[PDB]
């Protein structure tokens, strides 16, 4: 039928994996730079291009 | 609890995912980690509807017919 | 060595077992597994396509939170 | 013209509604259209995710637990 | 309420695919229309009262629609 | 049971009945009506109102 999810050994997927449990720094932009939100025009002009391609498919 | 998705993993679903949009894109932390909250917070709700779905067909299992249902209704696709 | 982290792919089971408990969840198909990382990898594309196209209108390469908060009010569901 | 509910009986049923609202009211007929389009919209909708749920449970039946978990489903339940 | 009839309700069963019905389905529609009605009429309604007229349109219902979301 | 929608029957449901297949004209836009839309100040003015007429509520 299927896996109960509640009884013995469910403290198993409760455990700590060092290696998985921080991000990298690969990918990752920091940290000093200064970047800036989207103002209400980009942001509107965006939304507008997305309502765009929502309607193209 | 309080863990659900271990972050490298989903840090590196994400890059994955990211790759086919822009190439050579960079995230910030906090990004990386909203994606995170957002998709935990989705996940788990989706499993609640799920379940709604399973006992209204007297089961106690959940099965992927369950979560369709629940996409179905919700109008996810 | 890091075989481990190296060879990590995608979101692990045991996770969506903590993610199906949270949910109230009591026992699950085996199926479910495969099925749950699909739902996972379209709402994902679905938030980043739009969080990127915020990012571009910013005229920079970096995703910012604001971009992926702006992109989930997109879909609604919630902040 | 497809026959959902009857003009009439709609019209006087809105009227009824906003009477309480604000007394003294007068409608453009284009909103009580406005109204009946989207009221007969948003129950056949309903009944289709109905009737999901009714074949999920296998009944070909639909039950007013049907109802209340597509209402559930789509977060309306207030 | 009361005159969503039982016809009213089986011709927008039918249109919903639905085959058969409970007897307690008539009720619980009527309900569910109503609380929409309520709804969306008292948003309309507001609309009505600042644009400073006692007459509703389909615009104020519109936007009273659009609101619903 | 149940009760079944569709067999030997159901044209009762479909009939036309013209007294109340149109609405009736009380009471609606005279129809010489002179009216105005909304302008965006009495928009955003409603839905102030009307999101802080939610808020306290639920």
């Amino acid at each position: 039928d299927g896996e109960e999810l509640i009884g013995d050994g469910m403290e198993r997927d409760y455990r700590a994996i060092p290696e998985l449990d921080a991000y990298e720094a690969e990918g990752l932009a920091l940290d000093d730079e200064d970047v800036e939100e989207l103002t209400a025009s980009q942001r509107e002009a965006a939304e507008r291009a997305m309502r765009q391609r929502d309607r193209e498919a | 609890t309080e863990l659900l998705i271990r972050k490298l993993p989903f840090q590196r679903l994400v890059r994955e995912i990211a790759q086919d949009f822009k190439t050579d894109l960079r995230f910030q932390s906090a990004a990386i980690g909203a994606l995170q909250e957002a998709s935990e917070a989705y996940l788990v709700g989706l499993f609640e509807d799920t379940n709604l779905c399973a006992i209204h067909a007297k089961r106690v299992t959940i099965m992927p017919k369950d979560i369709q249902l629940a996409r179905r209704i919700r109008g996810e696709r | 060595r890091k075989v481990l982290r190296d060879n990590i792919q995608g979101i692990t089971k045991p996770a969506i077992r903590r993610l199906a408990r949270r949910g109230g969840v009591k026992r699950i198909s085996g199926l479910i597994y495969e099925e749950t990382r699909g739902v996972l990898k379209v709402f994902l594309e679905n938030v980043i396509r739009d969080a990127v196209t915020y990012t571009e209108h910013a005229k920079r390469k970096t995703v910012t939170a604001m971009d992926v908060v702006y992109a989930l009010k997109r879909q609604g569901r919630t902040l």
